[PDB]
């Protein structure tokens, strides 16, 4: 629903915090991280 | 003790109250207010940015003037034995009477004239 065409800056930090405080999104479209699991675990 | 205000009012000015079950995302409007006679920007910061979205996310206010800013509150398997552990905070400084780039504005701004002011996330229940 919600969106803009510039959005999402900050990144590569890393310091000592009570709690870890960020810059507040004005929605999230992405949750966590990527990785590389796909189609299930090994099997490789 | 060590604690100070910004020159922005805030509403709630000391928490911030989210009340409904947790089973959906909860809203809840944050009214802030500049008593100044000069112009500011304001930003918003949260504990986690995948459980708290805010709409805005920052802006300017004008002398006397007052913005509302709506926090979504993402859904979450809540506990009676789990204390809260997340917060919100404020930052503000004074932006200038001639600009079009609020960036430039938090670029200019020093750490000695930068203001914040920080809350906690309260949790209810409708209990009905």
């Amino acid at each position: 629903p919600l969106g803009s065409d510039h959005w999402g800056k900050g990144d590569m930090s890393d310091e000592d915090d009570e709690n870890e405080f960020f810059d507040a999104p004005e929605i999230i479209t992405m949750p966590e991280n990527l990785g590389h699991k796909r189609t299930g675990s090994h099997h490789h | 003790g060590s604690d100070h205000e910004q020159i922005l009012v805030l509403d709630p000015p000391t928490d911030l109250k989210f009340k409904g079950p947790f089973t959906d995302v909860v809203t809840t409007n944050l009214k802030l207010r500049n008593p100044s006679d000069r112009k500011v920007c304001f930003k918003v910061k949260t504990t986690a940015p995948r459980r708290y979205c805010v709409r805005p996310n920052s802006g300017i206010i004008d002398p006397g003037s007052t913005v509302t800013v709506s926090v979504m509150l993402q859904p979450f398997d809540y506990d009676p034995n789990e204390k809260s552990k997340h917060k919100f905070m404020v930052q503000t400084i004074f932006a200038p009477p001639n600009t079009s780039d609020m960036e430039a504005v938090w670029k200019e701004a020093k750490p000695d004239e930068l203001m914040d002011s920080k809350l906690r996330c309260v949790f209810e229940m409708p209990n009905e």
